[PDB]
């Protein structure tokens, strides 16, 4: 039924290598070819790439900020409700940025915001201006 | 095989089945009930044994019946029927047996056997055997045809047949016992060694080797399931296979090497599209940042709009951070899946230069088996006849394998150095016009019943003709004779003052250079008692180291020992001799083969034998008058001396049951 393993015999593969009398030597100078062509555009883009890994030379450690640790709170000052309002307009609906602005505040509290102060904050025209840009 | 079973096993008849052949002489058994066909089996089977377990006495129907018991020796004209058909067909009293029955006073028929090889004189023996008058015609000045065997002092070595090619169901090993035959079994063991004279490790011989045979199923895989067996309109042969299938292996070799690469390729490729990012990434930080500390630098205390700044861009740089140290660490997964394939890499080669020297020489092995460029032999059927090898080990004849010829010839009327010119056959008769070997013009003239043929097939083949026959052979004989393939190997025989290699080790290889040249004394047996190296010339080395002188050839041998034992230890050689079978004149070459656009059919053409038209028109259709016998005529067992011979016993047999009719078929 089938060849012995690692023998490589398929009816399209022997018709393709006797079709004529060089047409073993041509198909596999097609693919002598057809690899010194991958051969050096791996070396080409390995040096592209070599080039693009000088330019990340110390990452972005100068460019950290340290982490701030604060334990949470419950009461909105109105200094917290005012950056509210801004990250709002800033952002609108990613309630996880808008926590990380105001820093003391999670994730639940924002929600809640969006329809306790919904009204008086007029919530309501502060995401239309966001959607516009 | 033991007991019954075994002796028609050692018969090479299957012990439970009727052949075609005892259908034909007992139509009456083998249709008849199964009970009568066990009863005739078993008489088959015991007597084959009786003859079997003593081959030097004759065994008659008095001492088979004796020996049989009830219920089977009950019938006597079964059993009369049973031994007669053996005793005719040459699977019992063939050979070499004192009678009991002392011959017939006169002979019946006349038959002319032209030819001494084996197959000649195993015919003529039981012909004689079967009360006719046979003479032999023979063109040499000695018997046994392609069993030479070079005598000098003690240096006994064959330029022909050396080999019995194992016992297990070979009619030599009957005649063996009857003739005392030494025979040595060799040790398998072959170590190969390069031009440059090193051995070839063990670890490369095993590879190649174990290639070398897959090689050989490729190509059977080739053949009988990919029908791959035209190309161009003419038949494959195995070597055109076998480059087909190396060609395709390193085709593979590359198929992957590139889909590797292309793995590489498209990795480098996702690193690149992420190291464009990461730079990028790094620069919507540098000015975010930048950003921020002029945001933080306002001092305290600030409006809500410029307090919500600094924390707006604190924020948005610490996100960007996220993303850029999630985008450093899928950068550093591609950048160790790119190592781990650059460490992997597949292989760079499907064999190397001195790989394919060292499986070109497991191919000059192919060509000297079947003694003949692989470029010629059929990829369908040159190994047609591998369902019949005996089993055990081979054997070779320590004291030269002439001894078998000369001891079949004891008895036998032998014209030696009559070299036949022409046979006639008519309705009524064969003349049989031979010439002297030594002078010409002296003619002879032989007038028989019969004429058995047995001229080497490379004689048979000769342009123009060596024998001509008149008339002359049909076409359907002729294109089989054109068809076959008529092979050549020589020998070198190498006789020195002392053994210089492993006494241990009866053959040894030397790998060629090129390709080419793969068959120039690429191996070397140490057989005899006395210190002889022998070495062959297979392949297409055979047909042109016959156009080289005896020295120059013995230099390449004493050169290529030289390399492998070194200069010292080589002394030159006492007695040289230096076969030359296709320049034979009695022979234009050595055994036959499964030419490309041949089969194993044309040997049964080879033995059919030939009816001429009849004298007067009108005349009742007449007897077969030439009949052919030797090496090519034996399809399930060509190019052998057991095939010889067991060729001389089918002719011997069927001219027999034609010109002393069988009464064994009532
Ligand atoms: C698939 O399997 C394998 O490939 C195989 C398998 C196993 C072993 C072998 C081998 C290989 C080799 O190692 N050895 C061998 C070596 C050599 C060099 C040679 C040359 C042969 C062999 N034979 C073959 C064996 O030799 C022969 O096939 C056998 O001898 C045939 O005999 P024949 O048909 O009777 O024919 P003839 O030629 O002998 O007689 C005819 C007579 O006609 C005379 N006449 C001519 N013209 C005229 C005329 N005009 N008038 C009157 N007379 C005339 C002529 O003078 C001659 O005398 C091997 N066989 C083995 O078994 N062992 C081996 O050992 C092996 C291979």
């Amino acid at each position: 039924r089938k060849p012995p393993k690692g023998m490589f015999l398929s009816q399209e593969d022997v018709e393709a290598v006797s079709a004529n009398a060089t047409a073993a030597t041509t198909v596999l100078r097609q693919l002598d070819m057809e690899l010194v062509s991958v051969k050096r555009q791996i070396q080409n883009i390995k040096q592209t790439n070599s080039a693009l890994k000088e330019k990340l030379d110390g990452g972005i450690e100068p460019y950290r900020l340290p982490e701030v640790i604060q334990k949470c709170n419950a009461r909105w000052t109105t200094e917290e409700q005012l950056l509210a309002v801004q990250a709002i307009r800033k952002y609108g609906r990613d309630f996880q940025a808008i926590s990380d602005v105001i820093g003391n505040k999670s994730v639940v509290q924002v929600k809640n915001f969006f329809v306790n102060y919904r009204r008086r904050f007029n919530i309501d025209e502060v995401l239309q201006e966001w959607e516009a840009e | 095989p033991s007991g019954v079973e075994g002796a028609a096993f050692q018969s090479r008849l299957p012990h439970d089945r009727m052949t075609s052949q005892e259908a034909a002489c007992f139509p009456d058994i083998i249709s008849g009930p199964q009970q009568t066909q066990k009863v005739f089996l078993f008489i088959r089977n015991r007597t084959l044994q009786l003859w079997l377990d003593n081959p030097k006495i004759q065994l008659t129907f008095e001492a088979t019946l004796q020996q049989l018991e009830a219920p089977y020796n009950s019938d006597t004209v079964l059993v009369h029927r049973v031994h007669s058909y053996l005793e005719r067909h040459g699977l019992i009293n063939f050979g070499i047996y004192k009678r009991i029955k002392p011959l017939p006073t006169k002979k019946t028929g006349k038959v002319i056997i032209i030819g001494s090889g084996v197959s000649g004189l195993a015919a003529a023996r039981q012909l004689q055997s079967f009360g006719m008058d046979v003479t032999l015609l023979e063109a040499r000045d000695r018997v046994g045809g392609r069993v030479a065997t070079f005598r000098k002092g003690n240096y006994v070595a064959d330029l022909g047949a050396m080999v019995v090619t194992g016992l297990g169901g070979n009619p030599m090993a009957v005649v063996s016992k009857q003739v005392n035959m030494e025979l040595a079994k060799i040790k398998q063991k072959c170590p190969l060694y390069e031009a440059n004279g090193q051995a070839v490790p063990k670890e490369k011989d095993e590879m190649v080797e174990q290639e070398f045979n897959r090689l050989l199923e490729a190509t059977s895989y080739l053949s009988h399931q990919l029908d791959f067996n035209v190309l161009n309109n003419k038949p494959v042969s195995l070597g055109q296979a076998l480059e087909v299938v190396i060609q395709l292996q390193e085709k593979h070799v590359k198929d992957e090497q590139i889909e590797h690469w292309k793995k590489i390729v498209k990795t480098q490729e996702e690193l690149k599209e992420l190291l464009n990012k990461m730079v990028n990434l790094k620069e919507k930080i540098k000015e975010l940042h930048q950003q921020y500390k002029e945001a933080s630098e306002v001092k305290p205390p600030r409006d809500i709009t410029a307090e919500f700044l600094v924390k707006s861009k604190h924020r948005d740089l610490t996100a960007l951070c996220k993303e850029y140290d999630e985008l450093a660490e899928t950068q550093g997964k591609l950048e160790e899946k790119l190592q781990e394939l650059e460490a992997n890499p597949p292989s760079d080669v499907y064999l190397s230069s001195r790989d394919r020297q060292i499986l070109d020489w497991h191919f000059a092995n192919l060509e000297f088996a079947n003694a003949t460029p692989l470029s010629t032999l059929s990829l369908k059927h040159w190994d047609q006849d591998d369902d019949f090898e005996f089993t055990g080990s081979h054997l070779t004849v320590r004291n030269g394998y002439s001894c078998v010829p000369v001891a079949l010839a004891e008895g036998l009327d032998i014209k030696l150095n009559t070299a036949v010119r022409q046979v006639r056959y008519t309705a009524s008769g064969c003349e049989v016009i031979a010439v002297n070997t030594r002078s010409t013009s002296q003619t002879f003239i032989y007038k028989c019943d019969a004429v058995l043929c047995t001229l080497p097939l490379g004689v048979l083949k000769q342009q123009p003709p060596a024998v001509q026959f008149v008339p002359p052979l049909p076409e359907w004989k002729t294109s089989a004779v054109q068809r076959m393939g008529f092979g050549n190997l020589n020998k070198v025989v190498l006789c020195f003052d002392r053994v210089f290699w492993d006494p241990s080790v009866n053959l040894f290889g030397h790998v060629g250079s090129t390709t080419a040249s793969r068959g120039e004394l690429f191996l070397f047996w140490n057989l005899y008692k006395a210190p002889i190296l022998l070495a062959l010339v297979a392949g297409e080395a055979a047909g042109i180291m016959e156009n080289i002188s005896d020295d120059v050839i013995v230099g390449r041998c004493l050169a290529i020992l030289k390399g492998i034992f070194g200069s010292s230890a080589v002394p030159q050689p006492k007695e040289t001799v230096v076969s030359r079978w296709r320049a034979d004149p009695w022979a234009r070459g050595s055994y036959s083969y499964v030419a490309a656009g041949s089969s194993g059919n044309d040997y049964d053409l080879m033995a059919q034998p030939i009816t001429p038209g009849p004298s007067i028109p009108g005349a009742p259709q007449p007897i077969p008058r030439l009949f052919f016998a030797g090496e090519h005529t034996i399809r399930n067992y060509p190019a052998t001396v057991h095939g010889a011979l067991l060729s001389g016993l089918r002719e011997a047999g069927r001219i027999a049951d034609q010109f002393l009719g069988a009464m064994y078929t009532l």
